[PDB]
């Protein structure tokens, strides 16, 4: 029965793209801000009620909103980020597909876009347009209309077939 | 956007967590933190503990044990809609979005009780079953007497949600009609149905009514009109017209939202039945 | 050649790798997090305790009430004070701490009201009401006289927000002697004339990193910006504010929110002949930056009124008046989607009630060829809208006969207003290229146009041309990003600088060689065929004393070059009330397209937009002036699943714009066309008048 | 006017406030840590087994031994392997895990033992010596023919450590496309081009922050620096090294290191014939960087022999060696004050043989008028040396009448090398000046005095004119700040981009008046008398389209400029042979002085270090090739307490350098005269032969 208050903050690692980070947090702390803190900064804030999604990291698997996760209580999970995709810098083909049919603007949506992207891929090796749509609904786009993102996640299905 | 400070608990087992939460009257427990976490960070709620039950894996399971499947509280949206149980799992798989089905658990949406969640149509249908937990052992009760108003639940200091029961529903049709705005939001209106065919006649019927009501209906005089008649266009037609009678909305409109609720009703039965 | 191809961006790299670095991937050493406390009412009167680590508006602007108010504030969501704590989250507990006694007063939402004057939105405004042109042209006396019949209705385009999915944010450090300001910005030369302005010293670098985005709402220096500067000067701290995405929806990128009140002149044949009536604009509360931003946008939605037709008289009485709201700024297309979609509607209003084709009434109506003034003086300088009309007809055919209703809009716009724009190209000694642009690109891939157009002119490899822009230390000066002028205004920029160094390679080569030939970099002989390479040329301008650094400036002497094009939607709409859009095809005629690959990408991006605020999006107050609408479930923009299933994009090059590179502006075209497309497929499956938007599902039912 | 004023530094304010920010001050998200394992051994084969969080030289030079040894390490200290760990703690206890397996081969410390190449201080080279000329000037036969008498020893100028209060250091990111590293280092632009050259890519760009001080150690790429960008590449994320200052004393900064055998040719009447003999420089280990550097040192050294001297011939025979050690690099004066120490030891050798008087010596054999061209080809180009020493009589006969001993030497010294250097100037809308220079100043004030130059020109107030260097991205290109060259050929840079930017805005001030006078940046009509403003003129020439601006490259056509003094000192020894310094008396004539004050400074600053290598300093080595003095107790840096009571220093303008600013380089004269000053005082004091420094207290009792 570890109990930690208000005042404390408890020593916490975090196995990130394969390497382990250990850091002390408040029980307060969002995932979100600890991923940052520790360099993650391609992990983007878009919002303030986990509508958004641009705060998309895959956790033991998972693609979750780590904005709406305490640092504490994700003590001991593989967290994998955007920044975590491409080996030795040869781009992931999800990478790919979004450079070669211009699936981003800004870029700020991107690193949760091409998460939440790789996650459905590993769900659905072939889906169809509509759940591609369905599969990326988490994560809001305020630049491109979606048409390219769309584009960019068949291109990518077929990249990983 | 930032949680209030407040301390936290990482329990060894149940018992740990039951006692410290008995001891803490305003601790409050943390199963996939997507109601939890949203209403902290907007300092909607100020606990002095939060207690964190995540751990404990012998609460996550999908059991068909007999004609009963037992559903462990701590089981996920993404989990429940993999299952194949009829219609709760595809009304799992209407719930938020991916991100949010992936950590969303079953107990810890009917401990929270928005009056607009998914599940409670299809549970307040499915005549389910919701065994709590204590130190003093299990109490086993009704979804109807579970659900005491719009976010209370009837869960006292000292006790955690642990099973959701159904019938197995075998041969029965099904679907769960969920009207919204945007794929992600929470329903302006949701009908969840089951029914099951002796011949062309409907042998059992049940029709739950979410986000038009401050807890979950039945729509009983839907019912009433299809229970033991034999299918044809008519029937439907009335059926869908007196799920009307057991919506009590919110201002879309109050009007608007009534009105939906024969709209999908409709769209309920004739979906089952195709 | 590079320029007419669909390059890929140079930008994507840093940004599907998550090694971008927006204003909040920033930190200094000792840097501090500020929030600011907000008005929790309309208008009152206000008294706020300093205290410890609370600071008021009499620190940032005593003896007024902007930006920060001191005595009086007049909108929900405006700062009153400001904390600053060690981090984020204890600067949010001291939120909790601040003091404020509030006194309050009465206040005025809609802005017909608001122009009786009966309520003032601020004690000390002489009226409400900011702006009272009446705008008039051609004949209108004539128009109605020679009418079979008149039209009349009121038509609102509501209010909508920005809601760029990167909030503003910045990051302030005065050093003793300099100031330096990081800002999620549209510009980082005008935020510092800005901050220059309001400080009262020259000794400012502003530096704009990524930005995730604007659509307006980032070229005014917000109250925010001018406070966390002034702050920065008295703490001696590094000072990052980010507000939560609540306070972006209360405070900021408020745009769109007109009335016209109008009666149309036609004919029987569909003759559409003059318009009068009152256009209310509302500006929201006395801000003078937004103030002055939104205002010019009121004359944009006036002006563009006669749209692309053949009217003879108009008279419109326009109003922009203030509120107890958030300020109203610029959003994508900054007033011409407001009358654009006005003009768009009446003639499918006057259609409708004349049982006239909807692309018939256009094909009537058109003007014929370009150059030609409209009545209110906008010059539409090149291409052929009749023609463009009829190469769209091909897909109103198509659409007529498949499943659904048919909307179309015709549309023209303004674009790459002035004064002016920058652009310097440098060479190093081991003959690296750089070019730096004095616009602020944040998603739009300015940079990929730029390279293109440099490489062609050099005739060298584009990856041999690294883009730069963002910082007021490596480039002179700068105008932008907004109005649909960096490919066409920093793009001519871009030219003449590449011109500037290849002329200056020519020479140093022809130096070099005795004479007076130039490909790939490399000078030769014209006979006797002795050359010397790009390095050889660049290394002996350094020995010779002779600079490969050079900055252009354009000076904008055109007016505005004006795109058009015609959009069409297929729609559905379904028992629920729910509208589904099953095609989009745009044809838009920009002038040249420096990349169709990014210019495609812009028409789809602000056709969503414009899609979102027909369907889905719109900014509301309850009657205590609270926004209803503060987070992105209750504001609801679209995701993947909203969009139209497929969007064509096709252009025409008709007519070119007098500038250089011959292109004119798409960056705010989309959004423009695609609100009243949408509206007038809608209306054709319901079909009752649509008056309003969004369209709600219980109006549809 | 402010050129020849003392104005008081514009880089203050910030750091005396400890608002600079150096290398170590500047953080990136997610920075790691990159410490060095160093070679116990001065020769030794290796093999490092690469392990997670540990990098070898393969990673880095595969098949190389430099920067990196892979195979084979040449002297204690080098880089044989590169941990990266979350931390400098964590850095450290990593270290202690490296597992290196050593082969101990025969090592040479001693050059006139390597220069036998009996043992090779690496496997594969043909030789140990670098570098070996025979040095001949005039008619040495002749003067050994007509000598009274020869006087033959054997000086040592022993090794030295620059030793600057900030260590090397650097941060390294790459994003996926483009090197952006930071270094504590003497010039952003040459450390770029090092970079290009050795990864193979032009997409680098450099900062040069703050730096705290170099005396050459900083001027080449160190082995560090190379494999830390190189690392970068490879990891994605930002890496920050900061050696420990034992690492620095081991690895970096090592100067000096001289020999002279000599004979001298004299008439008894103490005129100076001639000279001839060997010179032996110590290299250290081969590392190509610090070679380079150091082997051009050697050349300063035997040309600067002759002096200020009217030799009638020599003939030295020039030996640059390897050894097992440190590479030897610049240390501040680069060879000159070798040079200078031992023609100013041997003419004191020859009066105190002779019993001339050493003032006296030095007027009987002192060049008369300037330009003149040295024996070894050196041209001396203007000034008066004999009027100057005249001058400086005074001073040394006050001295002779006080109590303690006197030593005077005098110098010459070439400053101001080429082959080009950069400035930029330019103008915003709004009117603010930045001023960006291609040196990279580190601690002498240049930037003071490039606003002194620029407001001169442009006659506008000093605090109207920023000075910024140090980033590749704001200027074209540079040099950078060491052969005492920056004032001169980088003010000269200064002084003709601010005469373009002024003949731009008369032009543009014409323009606006119709005509063809400027006054503080306003342009009137010379009877009209109609005036166009500053400010006026710059947002006109915006409107006009035209760029202010400008860029100039000052490329140096002349040889290296040389300035001269004489320096003096009064010393006591006590009974333990301490040596205090009571007075120190500096004439020197260094052109037209920009800033006095400054000047001063540099004076004083070099001067200190020069007295404390006669002193105090000196890098020895036991017999196993390990640096005995690896702290700053073991190496005497001196402390306040060790300084002379009082400097004075004087300056003369009686020979101007060709440049635009008429001024000749001060940064290293001091070092050169303090050192052979010192020691002649002290040998007048003791009186034995004084043929090796530091001076022992034991060699004095
Ligand atoms: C963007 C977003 C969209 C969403 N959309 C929908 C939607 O469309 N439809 C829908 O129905 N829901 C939606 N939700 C809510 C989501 O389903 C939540 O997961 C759910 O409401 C709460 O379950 P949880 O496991 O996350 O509970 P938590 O947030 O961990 O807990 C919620 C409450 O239950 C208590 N609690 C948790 N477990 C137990 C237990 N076993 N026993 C007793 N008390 C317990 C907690 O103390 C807390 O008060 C959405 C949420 C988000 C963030
Ligand atoms: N004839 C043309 C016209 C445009 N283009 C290409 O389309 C883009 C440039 O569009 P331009 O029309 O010059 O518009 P701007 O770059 O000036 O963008 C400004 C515009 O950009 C819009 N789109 C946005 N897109 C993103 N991602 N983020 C915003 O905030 C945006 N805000 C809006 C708003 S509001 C504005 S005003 C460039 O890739 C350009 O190369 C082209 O190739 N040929
Ligand atoms: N005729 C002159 C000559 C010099 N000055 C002033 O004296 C200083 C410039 O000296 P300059 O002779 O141009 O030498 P640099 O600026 O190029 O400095 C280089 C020189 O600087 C020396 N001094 C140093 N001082 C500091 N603080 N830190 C180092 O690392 C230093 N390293 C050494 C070494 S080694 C070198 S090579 C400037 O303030 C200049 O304005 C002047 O006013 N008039
Ligand atoms: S930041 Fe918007 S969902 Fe996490
Ligand atoms: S690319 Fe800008 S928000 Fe998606
Ligand atoms: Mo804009
Ligand atoms: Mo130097």
């Amino acid at each position: 029965m570890k109990i930690i208050n208000s005042d404390q903050k408890v020593k916490i690692t975090l196995k990130i793209n394969g390497e382990k980070y250990e850091t002390e947090v408040e029980p307060r702390r969002l995932l979100v801000h600890v991923l940052r803190e520790l360099g993650f900064t391609g992990v983007h804030i878009g919002c303030d009620t986990s509508n958004c999604g641009a705060c998309t990291v895959i956790m033991n698997g998972k693609s979750v909103k780590s904005c709406t996760v305490l640092a504490v209580e994700a003590d001991g999970a593989e967290i994998l980020t955007v920044e975590g995709l491409a080996k030795d810098g040869k781009l992931h083909p999800i990478q790919e597909a979004f450079w070669e049919n211009h699936a981003l603007q800004c870029g700020y949506c991107t690193p949760g876009m091409i998460m939440e992207a790789y996650w459905l891929l590993r769900e659905k090796p072939n889906p169809t347009e509509e759940e591609i749509r369905e599969g990326i609904s988490g994560n809001l786009c305020r630049c491109t209309g979606y048409q390219n993102i769309v584009k960019a996640i068949k291109a990518a299905a077929e990249k990983l077939s | 956007m930032y949680p209030p400070k407040f301390g936290y608990v990482i329990p060894d087992n149940l018992n740990e967590a039951l006692e410290f939460l008995e001891e803490h009257q305003d601790a409050r427990p943390l199963a996939g933190g997507h109601s939890l976490i949203p209403m902290l960070k907007l300092r909607l709620i100020r606990p002095s503990y939060i207690v964190e039950i995540r751990r404990f894996s012998n609460l996550s399971y999908i059991t068909k044990d007999g004609n009963l499947y037992k559903i462990g509280a701590l089981t996920t949206h993404y989990n429940i809609s993999k299952s194949s149980i009829p219609l709760l799992s595809e009304t799992a798989s209407n719930i938020g979005d991916p991100q949010v089905r992936n950590m969303g658990t079953i107990g810890g949406s009917i401990s929270h009780l928005d009056p607009s969640a998914d599940y409670p149509a299809a549970l307040i249908a499915m005549d389910a079953k919701v065994k709590i937990t204590s130190r003093k052992g299990d109490r086993v009760v009704n979804f109807k007497s579970f659900a005491k108003d719009m976010f209370t639940p009837d869960l006292n200091p000292g006790e955690l949600v642990t099973e959701i029961q159904v019938p197995t529903f075998e041969g029965y049709k099904f679907s769960y009609q969920k009207l919204e705005r945007r794929a992600g939001d929470f329903a302006i209106v949701g009908v969840a149905l089951l029914l099951k065919l002796s011949g062309d006649v409907i042998e059992d019927v049940r029709i739950g009514l979410t986000a038009v009501n401050n807890v979950a209906v039945r729509a009983k005089g839907a019912e009433e009109e299809l229970l033991g008649k034999r299918l044809n266009d008519e029937i439907i037609e009335k059926a869908a017209t007196r799920a009307m009678e057991s919506a009590n909305p919110t201002s879309g409109s109050a009007e608007y939202k009534k009105k939906m609720v024969k709209v999908l009703t409709k769209r309920a039965i004739i979906t089952a039945l195709k | 050649m590079y320029i007419g191809k669909p390059i890929k961006r140079i930008e994507d790299l840093r940004l599907i790798t998550g090694k971008g670095a927006y204003v909040d991937d920033i930190e200094l050493p000792g840097t501090l997090f500020v929030a600011f406390v907000r008005s929790k009412y309309p208008h009152a009167r206000i008294k706020v305790k300093k205290e410890e680590g609370i600071f008021t508006g009499e620190d940032i602007n005593p003896g007024k009430d902007f930006p920060i108010a001191t005595k009086e504030t007049t909108y929900v969501g405006q700062p009153i004070a400001i904390v600053i704590a060690k981090d984020r989250y204890e600067a949010y507990d001291l939120i909790e701490s601040v003091e404020v006694e509030y006194e309050e007063l009465d206040y005025v939402l809609d802005p017909e009201k608001a122009l009786e004057d009966k309520v003032k939105v601020h004690s000390g405004l002489s009226s409400n009401i900011y702006y009272h042109e009446r705008w008039k042209g051609g004949d209108v006396e004539k128009a109605f006289k020679e009418a079979d019949l008149t039209i009349s209705d009121t038509l609102i385009n509501q209010r909508v927000i920005a809601s760029p999915l990167e909030t503003r944010g910045a990051l302030a450090y005065f050093d003793g002697n300099k100031l330096t300001f990081y800002s999620s910005t549209q510009s980082a030369h005008y935020l510092r004339r800005n901050l220059v302005d309001f400080l009262g010293f020259e000794n400012i670098r502003v530096i704009q990193p990524d930005v995730g985005g604007a659509f307006g709402s980032k070229i005014i220096a917000h109250p925010e910006e001018y406070a966390l500067a002034k702050l920065a000067l008295m703490l001696r701290k590094p000072l990052k504010w980010v507000p939560t995405r609540t306070e972006e929806f209360i405070s900021a990128g408020h745009g769109r929110d007109k009335k016209l009140k109008f009666e149309v002149a036609v004919k029987k044949d569909g003759t559409i002949l003059g318009i009068r009536g009152t256009l209310i604009a509302n500006l929201g509360a006395p801000y003078p930056d937004a103030n002055d931003d939104e205002s010019g946008n009121v004359k944009s939605t006036v002006r563009m009124l006669p749209g692309i037709y053949k009217i003879i008289g108009a008279d419109i009485d326009a109003y922009a008046v203030h509120t107890n709201i958030t300020p109203t700024q610029s959003y994508r297309g900054a007033g011409r989607p407001e009358g654009i979609y006005f003009i768009e509607r009446i003639v499918n209003i006057v259609a409708d009630e004349l049982g006239i084709d909807q692309y018939e009434i256009r094909l009537k109506n058109a003007i014929d060829t370009l150059p030609y003034t409209n009545i209110f003086g906008v010059t539409y300088d090149s291409g052929n809208v009749k023609k463009l009309l009829e190469i769209g007809k091909k897909y109103y055919d198509e659409l007529k006969k498949e499943d659904g209703c048919v909307g179309v809009s015709s549309y023209i716009e303004i674009t790459a207003f002035g004064p002016w724009e920058v652009a310097r190209i440098s060479v190093k000694y081991d003959g690296k290229i750089t070019l730096v642009t004095g616009t602020g690109p944040h998603g739009q891939g300015d940079a990929t146009a730029f390279a293109q157009i440099a490489a062609d002119v050099l005739e060298l490899p584009i990856e041999k041309i690294e883009v730069r822009w963002g910082d007021t230390e490596i480039i002179e000066d700068g105008i932008g990003t907004w109005g649909s002028r960096t490919v066409t205004i920093g793009g001519s920029a871009v030219l003449l600088a590449s011109q500037k160094l290849k002329d200056k390679l020519i020479e140093i080569g022809a130096k070099i060689l005795n004479a007076d030939e130039y490909k790939e970099g490399n000078v030769t002989h014209k006979k006797n065929g002795n050359k010397v390479t790009f390095n050889e040329i660049v290394k002996n301008a350094f020995k010779m004393g002779e600079s490969l650094d050079t900055t252009a400036i354009y000076n904008v002497k055109q007016p505005p070059t004006t795109p058009y094009g015609v959009h069409l939607a297929l729609v559905k709409v379904d028992g629920t009330g729910k509208v589904f859009v099953k095609k989009y095809v745009a044809v838009d005629d920009v002038g040249t397209v420096i990349n169709p690959l990014l210019a495609e990408g812009q028409a789809i991006g602000g056709i969503v937009q414009g899609m979102a605020q027909a369907l889905l999006e719109g900014a509301f107050f309850d009657e205590n002036g609270q926004l209803l609408t503060t987070n992105f479930q209750d504001y609801p923009i679209p995701t993947a699943v909203e969009i139209p299933e497929k969007i064509d994009w096709y252009y025409e090059i008709l007519g070119k714009s007098p500038h250089p590179t011959g292109s004119k502006g798409i960056g705010e075209a989309g959004a423009i066309a695609a609100t009243p497309t949408i509206i007038n497929a809608v209306e054709q499956c319901i079909k009752k008048r649509i008056t309003k938007m969004p369209v709600k599902f219980e109006e549809l039912v």
